[PDB]
Order: C-alpha cells, then structure tokens, then sequence
C-alpha cells in the first residue's frame, strides 16, 4: 500500500468540486464564485493520508511528463489513461 | 407669421412649483417637435427638454431629471412645462423652441426630415426663485 | 509514469502502469477525477518569510499548465505584485481562463520590489501552483493561489496586505500593513490571527500615524502567538 | 457629449475677417449649428449642419469642417454683429454644447 | 448527461447514458458527428425587434465555446456593432479562429448605441450562437452568426443594414437603412422581402434625401408584407 | 421515441458540412468560403422533427457541462462519449 | 509494401526525440536546448526509405484533414486513431 | 484517410484504415509516435535560390498546426525577416509555444525586401514547415525551421546571414553577407562549406570594405564547390 | 578628362516620340552603371531611370513606367533612352549621369563597390513637347 | 521613399554658418548625397554617404547625421555659393528625393 | 544642543586610505540612523552611505561600492567611515548627517516613524587626494 | 532613481515670488525634501515630505505637488536667501537627487 512519510498529516479533507428552476441558462445562472459544491469527508482508514502521500509520489512524474510536451494547456491526461487501460486489457 | 410665445413666469419661493405655457400658432403644430432652452441672466444658453411630435419620447438634460416634466397638447396648439423642486440657480429666462423639418407626404406613407437645429424662438419668460 | 491510485473498498492501493490489474473495474469516465491537494496538510510552514525562500526565479523554460477537478479548502492563499527597482514588471500577466483560487480562508497579498533576475518564478521543491481548477508551474501576476500538488485516482475571504523589500534574495524584509502610513515589521513566528488582533488593537487604540510619514513598529520578544494547524 | 469653442472674448474692427474654432469631444459628423444672440433679443439660426446658410442672412457668414473640428467664419465684419455666437449640436441627444464667444467691435 | 441520439433504421431513438444499449453498433469515429440546428425551423419570430428582446447583458461569467461539424442553411443571420454612448466598445473583439457563419440567405447588420451594462451578451432562453463550425455562448463583435442549438448523434449573401438606438433596454427603436441620409422606421411586422421592395422603390423613384439632413419615413397601416416560413 | 413539441417544424434540412488534381495543397487550394459541401435531405419519417426536438433536449444539459469546465475551446466531447461507450460495454 | 520512388534516399536516420538527482524539478532542470535525447539508427532493410516514402503518402491526406477542421493546434490525432482501432476490433 | 504505418518484424507495411488487420498488436499509447522527417533526404536541392521558388504568398486561408514527437537532425534550417518596401511586416509574429527547430547543422538567416502580396506563406508542393515539435503550414517570422513532412506509425549551430532583394517574384537576387559593408553575390551552385571558406579567405586576407560604401564581389566560373549529401 | 554629353534633343509634338544619345568616353564604360535625371526648367531635379553595367536590371521611376525605355550599348560607349507617349510636363532638360565605384580586381574573382551617388554629369539636352 | 528638406529659401551674408535639415520618410542609414547646382551649370557632388567630402571641394562644406535626420553644413559662407542645394538618396531604388533649398546671398 | 561634528580629514596620496570620526552628543544615538553626504568644493551635494540604528543594513551609493565602508559604534556615540582606493574626484567635504524620527514607546513594543529627511548637519571635514 | 530640477540660475529682486520645479524619474509619492545651502554654511531642512514646514523657518517658504512633479515656492523673496536650493528624496534608497538651483538676488 501507500504509507505516509510526511511530517504531518491532516486527516480532514474539506473539499470543493464542481458539478432546478432555470439555473441552467447562464443569463439567470449564478456568478462564478458560487458554482462550487462543497462537502466534508473524514479519515476513513488512512485514506486522506494515503492521498497526501500519493500526490507527492505522482508530483515528480507528472512534472516530467509536462516537461516533455508542447501543449500550453494540457487536458487529455485522463483520456490517455483510459485508452491505455483499454489497450492493456484488450487491444 | 409663425409665432412662438412664452407665458406663465413671475417669481416663486424656493422649493415651490409652477407651470409655463408656450402657445404657438401659424403652422401644423402636431407635426413638429418642440424644445425648452434655459439661459441664466448672467450666463449663456443651456438645453432643458425635448418632446417629439407624437408624444412618444421625452428627452431631458442631466441637471433637470426627475424634477422637471415636459408635456404637450396638440389640441390647443400649446407646449407645457411642469416644474417641481425649484432651486436658486434656476432663476433664468426659459425659451421654448420650434425645430426644422419638411414634410414629404408624396409617398405611400408619410415621413419627414430633420437637420437638427432650431429656427423660431420665443422671447423667453422670466422665472425667479427667491422671496421677492 | 503517472500512477493511477485505486480506492479499493478497504484502502488506497497504487496500481502499476506496467502490470495489468484485473481487480480494477472502470465503467465510466466519471470514475476518473483528477484531484489536487494542498501542501499545508503535510505540515510545511505557512508564514510568508518561511515560504518565499521556496520560490526562485529562472530564465529560459516555458510554463506548463494542467487542469484538475476537485481541490482542498485552503488555509492560506497568496497573491503577488513584484516590480523591478527601475519600475518594470517582474511577473507575467494572467492569461485568459486564469482565475483565482476559489476557497481561501486567508489571502496574503504581497506587493513591493526585488532584484528580479529571470523570466518566471518556479517552485523550488517541485510542487505546482494551484489556481481555479488549473495547476500551473509558474506564478502569474495578480491571481490568488495556493501551494500544492495533484494526484490521479479512481473513485469507487479575509485580506492581509504586505510590503516586501528585496523579494528575491536571501536577505529580505517583509512588512505587515495596517494603514497606508502604518506598518509592522514581521517576524518568522507570526500567525495570521495574531496579526488580526494586532490591527484590531492598533486601529482601535489610535496608535496609527497622525503625521505625514510612515510609522513602523516592533514587537517585543514577550508576546505570544494565538496558535499541526487543525490540532 | 461635450463641446468647447474658441476663446470667449474676441475683438476686431469693422471690415475684419474672423474665425471661431469649435471643438467636440465625440465624433459628430456635420450635426452642428451656429446661433447669433444679439443682446436683448432671442437667438437666431445662421448655419445648420455646418454647411447651409439659412435664408435671410447675408453671405458674409460661412462655415465648414469635418468631424470634431468645425469653424464658423465671418467674411467681412459689419457693425450690426455685436453679439455672442454659440455652437450647438444635436447628435446623440443630450444636446450639450459650447460656452460661447462674444465678439466685440472696436469702438474706443 | 448529454444524450447521444441513435438513428435506427426506422426512426430517431434517444439512448440512455445510464443504461447499456446493445443495439448500438459503433465501428468508427466517423459515425459520430456533432450537428448544429437552427431555431428558425422551430417557428420563432425572426425580425430583429422581435429577436433582440431575447438578448441581454450580464457580467462576471466567462464564455465557453464548443465545436460542431454540420449545420443548417440559415434564413437569417445577424451581425452587431454596439457602442456605449460615451464612445467605447460594448462587445469583445473576435478571437482567432472565429469566422462568420458560412451560408446565410440574409445578413442583418446592426450598428448603433445602447446602455451597455455588462461584460458580455448571453442568450436568454439558453440557446447558443452558432459561428463557423463553433457554437459559442457569447456574441462576439463583428462576426456574422445565427441562433440555434447543437445535438449529438450517430449516423447510420444579401446585406441589410440597420441603425439602433437604445439597444439593451425594453424601449428600443430600430431604423432600416436605405442611404446614409435615408432611413425608414421599422415595425414588428416587416419581413425582409418587403424591405427589399422598399429600398427598390425608394432608391428608384428619387425619394431619397436631396439635402444635408436625414430623412425618416413611416409606413401607413395599409400596406401588406410579402409573406411557417417554408410554407 | 422523441416527439416534437415545438410550434413549427421545418421538414426540410438543407445542410452544409465539411470534408482531385492538386486541390489538396493549400497554395492551390480553394479559399475559405468554398470548402463547404452542400446537400439536401427530406423528411424521412419525422427524422428532421426528431432532430429539432433532440437538439432542444440536449441544449440545457450541454450548457450545464460547458458551465462545469475551464477549457476555453472544448473539442473532446465525442471522444469522451466513445471512451464512455467502450468502458460501458467492456471496461 | 511501401516502395520508395524519390530521387534520393538517405539511409541514415539520425534522430532526436524527447523523454536522476533532482533534474526533474524545473528550477534545477536543464534549459530548453538540452532536453533532447539523441540517437542513431541505420538502414535495417529499407526501413528508412520506407518511412521516407510513407511520409510522402501521408502528407497530402494529413493536409486534407487539417484543412477540414477549426482547431488552431490539433493534438488529438493519435487518440482518434486509437479509438478507431478499438471500435474497429470490438465496438 | 491518414494511414498508420506498421513496423512489422520484417519491414514497413502500410495498414488499411478500411480493412481490419488482426496482425496488429497495440497494447499502449506509447507505441504510437508521430515522427517528422526531412525533405533533404529525398534529394531536393537545398540552396536558398533553389528553394524559395517553392514558397509563395496567398491570402484568405487560415494556418493549421499539428504536433509531432520525433524528428530528424537537419542539414539546413532557414529563418526569415521579410519587409514590404514601404517598411511594414510581411510575415506574422510567432505565437506562444512556437520555438525554433532544435538541431540544425546550418542556419540560413535571410532578411530583406520583397513585393509581399498575400496574408501568409504556404509551401507550394504541400509539405509542412517543421518547428519545435510542431508542424505548421505557414512560415512564422523569426523562427528557425526546416522543410519536411510527417508520418504516423507504430513502433514495435553555424549562422549564415543573407540579404534578399525582391523576395516573392521570379526575378530575385540574393546576397551572401560577410561584413555589414561586404557582400558576395550568390549563384545557384554554392554549397555552404564553400561559403565558409569564402568568408574565411575574405575576412582574413583584408579584402573587406575599407571605406563607407558597400562592396559586392563576383565569383568567376572557374572555382569549384567543396561538395546525395551523405555520399 | 571623363566626358559625358547629351545629344538628340529639340522640339516634338505631343504624343510623339524621340531618342536621346548619351555618348561618353575616357573610362571603362562597360563596368560602370548609368542614370537618367530629369529637371523641368521651372523646377528641380527628379530621377528617371537606371541601368546596371551588364544590362541585367532596369529601374524606372513611377511616373515614367511603360512609356519610357532605357537601353545601353557597351560597343559604341553610348547610353540611349527611348521615349514614347510624350506629355506637356516632360518639357525639361534630360541629364545622363555616371555613378561612382572602384574596381577591386585583386582577387580570384572580380567585384566592385558602390557608395550610391553621382559625380560626372552632362550638360543636359533640351526637349520640348509643343507645336513650336 | 520620400524626402523633405529645410525651407527652400534661406538668406545669409558672406561669412555666415548655415545648416540645411534633410528628413527622410524611411530609414536610409547613411545613403545620402548633397548636390550643388549653380545656375547655368550642371550639378556637382559635394558629399556622398553623408560623411565623405568629394575631392576638389574646399573643407568649408561638411555634413553628418544618423538615420533619417541628416544635415549639410557650410562652415563659412563664400560669395561663390549662390546655388540651390539638393538632397538625394539611393537606398531602395526609386531614387526619390527632396525639393531643394535655394541659398540667397545678401547683396541689397 | 544636538552636536554633530566631523573630524579626521586632511590630505592623502592617491590610492591611499583614511578613516573619519563623526562624533555626536545630545541625543539617544543608538536609536537614530546616520548618513554620509559628499560635496565637491566645485559642485553640489551627493549621497554616499547610510546605516540603520541597530547596524542591520548598510546602504551605499553606486560610485562608492566596495571601496567605501560604513560602520558605527553606539558605545562612544560615534559614527565611522572607512575609505579605501581613493581617487582624485573624491576631494571634497564629507558630511555626516542625523535623520528625523519620533520614538513612540507607548505600546506593548517599540517602534518609530521616519519621514525620510535630514536635519542636523555637521560642518564637514576636508579630504584632499593629491601630493600636497 | 533620477531627479531633475528647474534651471540652476534664477534671478529675482527682493519681494518677488519665485517657484522651483522638481521632476522625478520614478513615482515618489511625497517623499521629498528641500534643503537651503547658504554659502559657507552647512545646509538646513526647509520642508520634508513636500508638505510640512520645519520649525524655525518663516512661513514665506511653502511647497506642494503630487507624484513626480513637485514645486517649492517662496512667497516673498528676502535678502537673506542668497543660497542654492536642493531637492532630495528618500524612497527606494539610493538617495539620488537633483543638481541644484542657485537663486541670485538682483543687486547691480
Ligand atoms: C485591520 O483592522 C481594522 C480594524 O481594527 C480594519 O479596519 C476596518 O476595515 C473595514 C473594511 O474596510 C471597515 O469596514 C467598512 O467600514 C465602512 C465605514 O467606513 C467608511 O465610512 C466612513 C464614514 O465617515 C469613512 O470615514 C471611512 O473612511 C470609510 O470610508 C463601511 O462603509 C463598509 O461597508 C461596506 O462593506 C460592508 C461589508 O458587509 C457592506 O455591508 C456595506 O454595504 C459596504 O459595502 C465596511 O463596513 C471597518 O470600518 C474598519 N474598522 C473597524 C474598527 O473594523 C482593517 O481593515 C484591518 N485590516 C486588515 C488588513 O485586516
Ligand atoms: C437598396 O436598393 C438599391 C436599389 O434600389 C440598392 O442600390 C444598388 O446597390 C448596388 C450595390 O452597391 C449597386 O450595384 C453596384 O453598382 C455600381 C455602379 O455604381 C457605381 O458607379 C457609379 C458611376 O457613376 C457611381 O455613381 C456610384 O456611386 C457607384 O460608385 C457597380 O460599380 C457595382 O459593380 C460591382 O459589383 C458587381 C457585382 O457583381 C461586380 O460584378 C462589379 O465588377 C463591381 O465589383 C455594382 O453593380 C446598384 O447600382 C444600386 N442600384 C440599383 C438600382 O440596383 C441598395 O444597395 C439596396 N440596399 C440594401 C441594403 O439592400
Ligand atoms: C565569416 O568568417 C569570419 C572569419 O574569417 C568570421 O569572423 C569571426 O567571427 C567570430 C564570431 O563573431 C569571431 O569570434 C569572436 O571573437 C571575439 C573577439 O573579437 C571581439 O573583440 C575584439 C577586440 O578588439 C574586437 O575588435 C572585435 O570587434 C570583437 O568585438 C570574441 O570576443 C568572441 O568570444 C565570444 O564567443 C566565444 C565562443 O566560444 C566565447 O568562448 C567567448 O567567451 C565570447 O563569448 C568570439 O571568439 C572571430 O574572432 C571572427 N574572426 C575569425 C578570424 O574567426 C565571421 O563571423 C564569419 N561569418 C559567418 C556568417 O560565418
Ligand atoms: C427635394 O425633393 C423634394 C421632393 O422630393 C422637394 O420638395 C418639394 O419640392 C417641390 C418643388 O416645386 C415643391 O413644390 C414642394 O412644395 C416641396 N415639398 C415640400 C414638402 O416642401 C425639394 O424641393 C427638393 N429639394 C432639393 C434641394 O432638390
Ligand atoms: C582599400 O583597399 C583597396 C585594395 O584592397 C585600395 O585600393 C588600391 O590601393 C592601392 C594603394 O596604392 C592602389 O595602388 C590601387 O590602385 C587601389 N585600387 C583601386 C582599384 O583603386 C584602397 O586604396 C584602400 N582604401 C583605403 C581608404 O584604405
Ligand atoms: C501623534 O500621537 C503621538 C502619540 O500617539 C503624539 O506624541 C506624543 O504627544 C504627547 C502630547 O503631549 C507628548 O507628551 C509626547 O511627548 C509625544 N511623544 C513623542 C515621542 O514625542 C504626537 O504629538 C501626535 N501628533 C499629532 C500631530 O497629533
Ligand atoms: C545571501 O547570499 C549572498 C550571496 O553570496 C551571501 O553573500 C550572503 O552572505 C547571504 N546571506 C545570508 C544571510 O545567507
Ligand atoms: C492613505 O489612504 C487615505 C484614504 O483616503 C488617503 O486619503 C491618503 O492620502 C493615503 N495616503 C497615502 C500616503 O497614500
Ligand atoms: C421598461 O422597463 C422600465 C424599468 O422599470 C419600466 O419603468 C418601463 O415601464 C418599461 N417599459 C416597457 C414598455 O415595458
Ligand atoms: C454618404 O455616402 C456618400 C457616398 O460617397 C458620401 O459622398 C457622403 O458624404 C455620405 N454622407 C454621410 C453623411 O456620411
Ligand atoms: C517573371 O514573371 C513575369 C510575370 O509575367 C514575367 O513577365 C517574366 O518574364 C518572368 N521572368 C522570368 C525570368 O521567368
Ligand atoms: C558595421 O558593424 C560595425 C561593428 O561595430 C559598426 O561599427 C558599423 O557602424 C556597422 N556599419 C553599418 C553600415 O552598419
């Protein structure tokens, strides 16, 4: 598994993400500062310490991958992972 | 020929109200637009208000919004100006003015020209915001 | 390269990008989210004179920008306006699509001067600079950000202004701002709540500058701070 | 929506040729007017739209220009023109205009 | 979210993004085209004073732009040049890659003034603004566009100029342009072919302005229009 | 199926799309205003009314999806649909 | 197979591509002019002549595809090829 | 469209995009690289007056840009600065992300004037203009590039300055630059090493311009060139 | 020493044509470029034409394109200028001019300098476009 | 491809120091020429390329400049210089140039 | 009252070195910053150096970097200036200057104001870089 | 980090009102100083921070300004002010400043 080795580990991941009655249409829609769904998740068996270590182990390799291309705004990484996944199981 | 005359002036207390009567004759009054132009007795001209011929729009200067109200009547061939919340700078002559246009009826439907300016001016009536 | 973490029903298990894991069941691309986490949970120091030793300038590498979908509520967020001593700009302007970091408990806004020697500003330990759903490896000018990193996985408001002299060197001096003629010289140990009690006490008790000149204050080594941040 | 003329006090003798510069803050494109206010009198139209002289006025008055810089011009000054000349416009309908130029005739 | 329509051999059937349809056979990505359709087939009004009540201004939301591959031959296409009354610009300039809508039977070009109160211009009913193979949710300045929407599915020139006063309010006035001193005031009921007979009759019969001033015309409530558009 | 509920439905979809002798090389190629293939398709059993209704039902949801991202020029929607399709049948 | 028909064929493909001790972190990383891995590959049975002809046969068709879109910076071609490959074998 | 070449264990075999090849085994997207190759291996001429007959100007088509991952070490790389005779710019400025071609044995830098009639500069035979991992179909100003093409497949420094008069026509004149008052008129047959011996001999033997004016030299038809480039 | 002389002038009808002969001696004429410069008798100078030494290029002023044709002959050491479609503004003196260069032959191949200007001028010949 | 000099009529007495400003619409970078046209005579070269005096002419003529703003300068005026001075260039070969400055000697 | 005095001048050879002694009394010297300002006898003022009160920073003018060294001692209430590699332009008067501040101790911790300027000037000492 | 004053030699008689313009290359925002150097004397502070007169100096000295363009002003000139006036600043600490203006009293 992934074992945390940081000095501190905050076990409370207070998180924000993105996702009626005519709120969809942008002329009546909310401003940009209020389109964020909030939520709270607690330390369910080292999961947040696990993510805090996993983010550090993927930091350097992602930095390397971003050094290796020319796109100014990379977005297609998850799709490349899915296509790699499909080819690794069947292709 | 074409007569434009101011009336209804005098003196008034500060914070009061009065109404002017700009009567006119000698032309098709329901087809021409009318103005109001202010001149302080120590200063020059400055525009107040403008109504169109059909009473569709009303155009006001910045320093006269809300307080002053233009209206017209094409029955008695007479322009009116209702004034409220009078102040000490408003002591002036009040001109009512007729604008220029030719009426090209030779068509399927009417219409006219403008070349925006003023020709036929009244003498001006005197309005004083004071106690005497 | 770039491991995809797997939230198993027990716990978090890293998966190999070289070995084939048949235990993975991936039946959407809503099950792939790219989450960004903050450094301040790892236990780094947070105060500005203990942070901007981790920023440097360097020339001749272009920036790169990657997005991320979910983030962490930040405890500290920074914002910069650094000028060269002749008057020019140091940091590049924000491109289109760049907006500030959305949830920030405190916003350290820093302006001032420094010997800017470089074309950009990178992170010396290799972390990113999280923005509005965009991780970047530079610091764009005038846009509120945090410090942190990004991890890939399978699922199932208060403003404090500063004044900075000599921003890029090792011998730097920071100033806390109360009023535009009233400053307090920082230390390494100041927490933000202590600074909030400080401008409350200063601005209430009438000890601001009552003349044209600046007024700088020191703190004796006798007065505590108000404050693992989460206890 | 602003307009600023030449200096307000210009003096000349009878027979002179004088010009009045009128400057506009926005593009007007030939929607201007020059009004002659004799003292004790209502004003009167001289030239509408910067080109056409109104009937009844002699040919010694003329004016021209393009865009924001227009100019009224008297050909030869007459003693019957001791008056203050205004520069009005009508493009975007707040009808704002210049402050005025009083033209003094040199009589001692 | 975002349903993929399926052209079955019988008829069009919507497919679920939650349920698994085994009747779908998708053996290329040439079988996925993103088609954009026009509103004017749905039966909305088309004349400008009955259309720009559906446009408003709003501030503080960034635009978004998506592409589409095939479109419909438009009957009406619009183009805007709106200035604030002090002289500044209202609508943002067109970015690179933005070109006009390619097939347009009539192009309503509108210039003039209005109380622009906002940062952009959105569509009040939630439709898009179709451009050269790009659907956008703003109106960029000076680029000929239509109104319409976008649907996703599996497969197997004349210019009319206007003058507008008070563009953003409810009490607006439009002017038809014949010559640059010759205008006709619009109504709600005018169709474009009637306006084409109008400038033919005006420009031929010599009733334009023969002086320096403008000349505005009215239409009596006695004269019909020439014209479900497709009958 | 999809049933139209609009006021009018134009049953004639006159459509334009994009797709020799050295027309490929862009120095000899056509200008931008002539690279469009035209064509005509008639109402084959409510298909065009079906598309005109389906476009309205996907309008709001697409508007929501575009509000939920940060790409200034989204293009990858069809590829995400194809990857979702592959994962829903096998992944 | 692919047969070369060019006037000349250089059978030596001297090639450059892109791909520790804190070289990953970009503040200590190399400048832009030195991130290129070099290498040398010889003519192993007409392979380089084959690529030099294949590049000419895919030149015009790629030019056509690039004329047919609106992306200012196309990058997703290989991913479209992989998704086409997956759909052609299973989808 | 766009065939994917297959490196079989024997040799290179083109695959059909219409027929299904079961012999292909594709188990990564690291096995897909997009390689760009140079024209100078095909045997085209390389000298500038035998090359810029293949460049022309044209108006009204937007550029397109595609990337590529691996390239060939170039023997000749070009760089342009062309102005219209009134003083304006001909070629558009380089956008962000555009950098020069990285490995270049010789860099022909060309400045000067010409009747620029068009909006861009395209390649008359249909090749691309390779940049820093980006293939483009225009020539951006001031960025060192090569000429070549791109192919898709499955896997398993010296500066020479010129002066150009009349760049876009058929009756053009090029000048080799030694010193900023010392020029040599080119021919069709000059190779770069001969030009390197030429500025060595000129700059060493003291035959540059010792006055204020220019000094142009001719070469007799008696003196050979130093040099299938790879023999 | 170096002589440059104009010849072939006179008077000519409008719409006619004539040819000038700029003969020269005293130098290597096949190695130097030659000019033509116009001066109206009420005005100043203005350039007309320029040929190189080897007859490779011909450079014309804007107001003389098409109508006027430069040519040279290094046999008779003589510059020529052929003129067609003459107009009333062309009544002037016509100068033919020799430019400056040194000939650096001390090499493997020849070549020369320029410093673009003119030194040796002819007196000018007179051309009149009229009836008398 | 345009060039405009100082005003065409400059007057001075014998012994004076005078300057002639020459302005160019494009960058020329020292490809200029100053020609002395005595009346009844062919013109003659004074200074080519804005720096070098031609042989045969005395040292009282000089000139300099950088870019588009050059200036010919007479050190001390002599009575043998009643002439009109021209300012020619040769950079991009339409060979266009200024209109001329006639320098008048003050003799009653 | 407040006395600021220069001392330690004289004459010196080129390339030599000397030290000035700016002694001062009449105020809390350890709480005020001190300056050095140069004035050539044919010219005006120009700044040389500045030290803070606590000897934390040292600020030097551009033409005096490396060669000149400021130092202070709050024991003897005396400012010092060490000079090396002297040149012929350095022949001048050397001023040492006291700046302005009020000391607001009425708090939990000290601090002061600035309004950056100078009030109490010494007469200046004379330094000559020559042989006599 | 540069600063340039009014011209260095200004002459006036007793009773005159004179002004001294001081220009700064960067934005200083009221960190200026005006020093009075009598000959044979150490200089003395008049006005720090462009607004406050120092104690001991009479009210005939004043000064103001905003940003980079400040101006010292003498109300009425006295014969005890034959001195050279300097314009120093202290913003970004190279402490560079103007060259000086010597004010001459008109006594024959
Ligand atoms: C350090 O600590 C001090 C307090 O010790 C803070 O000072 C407070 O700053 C806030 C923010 O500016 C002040 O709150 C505002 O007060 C305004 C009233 O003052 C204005 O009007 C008076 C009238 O004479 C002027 O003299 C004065 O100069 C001001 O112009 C209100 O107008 C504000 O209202 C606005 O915001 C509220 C927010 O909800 C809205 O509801 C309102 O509609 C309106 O938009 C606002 O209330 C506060 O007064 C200051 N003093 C105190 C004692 O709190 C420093 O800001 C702080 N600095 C840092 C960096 O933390
Ligand atoms: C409303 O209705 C009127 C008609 O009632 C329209 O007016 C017509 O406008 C068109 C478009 O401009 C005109 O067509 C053009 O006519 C030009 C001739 O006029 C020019 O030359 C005369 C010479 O004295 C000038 O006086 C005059 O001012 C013009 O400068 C032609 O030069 C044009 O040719 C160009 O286009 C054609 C298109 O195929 C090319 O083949 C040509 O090579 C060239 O490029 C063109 O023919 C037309 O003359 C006008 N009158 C009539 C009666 O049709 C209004 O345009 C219309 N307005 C709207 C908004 O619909
Ligand atoms: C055509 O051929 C000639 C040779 O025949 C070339 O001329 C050589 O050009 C190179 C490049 O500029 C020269 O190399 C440089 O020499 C400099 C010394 O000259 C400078 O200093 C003198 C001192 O009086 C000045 O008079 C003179 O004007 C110069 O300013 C060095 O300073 C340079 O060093 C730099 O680069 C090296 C590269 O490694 C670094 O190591 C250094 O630290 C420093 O950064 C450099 O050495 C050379 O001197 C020239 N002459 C010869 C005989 O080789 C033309 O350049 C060439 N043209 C083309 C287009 O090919
Ligand atoms: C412009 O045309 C209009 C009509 O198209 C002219 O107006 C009429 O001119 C006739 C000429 O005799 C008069 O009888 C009418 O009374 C006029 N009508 C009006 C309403 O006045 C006009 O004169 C023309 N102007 C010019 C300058 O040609
Ligand atoms: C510049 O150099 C050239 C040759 O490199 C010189 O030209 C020759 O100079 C010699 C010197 O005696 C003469 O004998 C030759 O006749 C000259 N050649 C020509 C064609 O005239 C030139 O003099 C040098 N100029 C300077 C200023 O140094
Ligand atoms: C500004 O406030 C400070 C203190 O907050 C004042 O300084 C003190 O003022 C009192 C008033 O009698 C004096 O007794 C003290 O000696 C002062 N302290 C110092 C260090 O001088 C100051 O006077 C106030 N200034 C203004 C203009 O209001
Ligand atoms: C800061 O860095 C400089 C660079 O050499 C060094 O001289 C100085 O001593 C350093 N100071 C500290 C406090 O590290
Ligand atoms: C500080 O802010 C106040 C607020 O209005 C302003 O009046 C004052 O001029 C400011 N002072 C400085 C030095 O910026
Ligand atoms: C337009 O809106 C304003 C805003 O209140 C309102 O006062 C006015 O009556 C409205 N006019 C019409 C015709 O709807
Ligand atoms: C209208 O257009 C004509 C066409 O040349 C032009 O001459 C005239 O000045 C224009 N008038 C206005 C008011 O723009
Ligand atoms: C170049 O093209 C022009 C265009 O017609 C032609 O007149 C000329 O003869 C051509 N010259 C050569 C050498 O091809
Ligand atoms: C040529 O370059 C040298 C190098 O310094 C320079 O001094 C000279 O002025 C240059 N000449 C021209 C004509 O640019």
């Amino acid at each position: 598994v992934i074992v945390n080795a940081q000095p501190k580990c905050n076990p409370n991941l207070h998180y924000w993400t993105t996702q009626i009655g005519l709120a969809w249409i942008p002329y009546f829609g909310p401003a940009a500062e209020g389109i964020y769904t909030e939520g709270l998740m607690h330390n369910q068996d080292g999961l947040i310490c696990g993510l805090r270590q996993l983010a550090n182990e993927t930091t350097q390799a992602l930095q390397l991958f971003l050094r290796a291309t020319t796109e100014l705004r990379t977005f297609s990484i998850l799709n490349r992972k899915a296509i790699d996944f499909l080819l690794q199981r069947w292709g | 020929q074409v007569q434009v005359e101011e009336s209804g002036g005098g003196v008034v207390q500060p914070g009061g109200s009065l109404r002017l009567s700009c009567a006119a004759s000698g032309f098709m009054f329901s087809n021409y637009g009318m103005h109001w132009v202010r001149q302080a007795p120590g200063k020059g001209l400055e525009w107040m208000a403008f109504i169109r011929y059909d009473d569709s729009k009303k155009f006001y200067a910045d320093s006269v919004k809300g307080r002053f109200t233009i209206s017209r009547d094409n029955s008695k061939n007479t322009l009116y100006l209702q004034m409220n919340s009078l102040r000490a700078e408003d002591t002036a002559l009040y001109y009512c003015a007729k604008e220029l246009l030719q009426v090209y009826t030779s068509a399927w439907g009417e219409g006219h020209s403008y070349y925006y300016a003023l020709d036929v001016w009244g003498l001006g009536t005197a309005v004083t915001v004071s106690s005497a | 390269s770039i491991p995809l973490g797997v939230i198993h029903n027990s716990t978090l298990q890293v998966s190999d990008v070289d070995k084939l894991v048949c235990r993975d069941k991936l039946s959407s691309t809503n099950q792939l989210r790219s989450v960004g986490l903050n450094l301040e949970g790892n236990g780094v120091a947070t105060d500005v004179p203990s942070v901007t030793k981790r920023w440097g300038f360097r020339s001749g590498v272009p920036p790169k920008v990657v997005n991320y979908e979910a983030g962490e509520w930040a405890e500290n967020c920074y914002n910069l306006e650094i000028k060269k001593p002749d008057g020019s700009e140091c940091l590049p302007a924000a491109p289109d699509g760049i907006r500030g970091f959305p949830r920030c408990r405190y916003v350290h806004k820093v302006s001032g001067t420094g010997p800017c020697a470089g074309d950009f500003a990178f992170h010396k330990e290799g972390a990113f600079f999280l923005y509005d759903r965009l991780a970047s490896t530079v610091i764009y000018r005038g846009t509120t950000f945090a410090e942190g990193v990004v991890a890939f996985l399978i699922l199932p408001s208060t403003t404090i202004r500063y004044q900075a002299t000599g921003f890029g060197t090792n011998e730097t001096e920071y100033l806390f701002e109360v009023d535009n003629l009233t400053y307090v010289q920082l230390e390494s140990r100041f927490t933000p709540q202590f600074l909030l009690q400080l401008n409350e006490t200063i601005y209430a008790s009438g000890k601001r500058s009552n003349t044209t000149g600046k007024l700088i204050w020191k703190v004796n080594p006798e007065i505590d701070t108000t404050i693992a941040f989460w206890e | 929506i602003q307009m600023t003329q030449s200096p307000s006090s210009v003096s000349a003798s009878v027979g002179d040729r004088v010009t009045i510069t009128c400057r506009a803050s926005q593009d007007i494109s030939n929607w201007l007017a020059w009004y002659q206010q004799k003292p004790g009198k209502a004003p009167e139209l001289l030239i509408y739209t910067a080109s056409i002289l109104q009937s009844g006025v002699s040919s010694r008055f003329s004016g021209s220009g393009s865009g924001t810089d227009f100019t009224l011009t008297i050909s030869s000054l007459q003693p019957e023109d001791s008056a203050t000349y205004y520069c009005q416009q009508g493009k975007s309908f707040p009808y704002t205009f210049g402050q005025g130029t009083k033209l003094e005739i040199k009589r001692t």
